[PDB]
């Protein structure tokens, strides 16, 4: 926002904070400025469907 | 690809495909965030359509 991170990504840019664990998305924007790892669960863009019935 | 084979059971041991390069290659970080660009915006899409 306005070339500011905010939140847990603007905690740790500003080296308040070592290492940020949680729910993050790997990004291209945020690997500029931040410094990732390995993931360790997949994540996407991905669709739901409701369970159709049996024909 | 051909209907005689099929896959069978859950997949386990979740990785992922990577370009693996020795450790002192200067080209690790552009590589990294080229290919999180080619993620992004739906280059990968196309090609694995
Ligand atoms: C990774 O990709 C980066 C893409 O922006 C790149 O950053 C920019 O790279 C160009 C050339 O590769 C630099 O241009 C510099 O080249 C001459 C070489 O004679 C330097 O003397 C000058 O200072 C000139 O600026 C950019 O400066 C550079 N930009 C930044 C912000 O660094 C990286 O160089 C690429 N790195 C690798 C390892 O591939
Ligand atoms: C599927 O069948 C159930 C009956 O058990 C019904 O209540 C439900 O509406 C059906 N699904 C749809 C999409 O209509």
């Amino acid at each position: 926002v306005n070339n500011v991170w905010n939140g847990m990504i603007g905690e740790v840019v500003y080296q308040r904070a070592v290492m940020a664990v949680g729910s993050l998305t790997i990004n291209e924007e945020r690997s500029e400025v931040v410094d990732f790892s390995v993931p360790f669960v997949e994540t996407g863009i991905s669709v739901m469907v409701s369970r159709s019935n049996g024909t | 690809q051909k209907c005689d084979l099929v896959t069978t059971g859950e997949l386990f041991f979740r990785s992922g495909f990577g370009i693996g390069m020795r450790k002192d290659s200067p080209w690790k970080q552009n590589v990294s965030l080229s290919i999180l660009k080619s993620h992004e915006n739906g280059f990968m899409e196309d090609l694995d359509k």
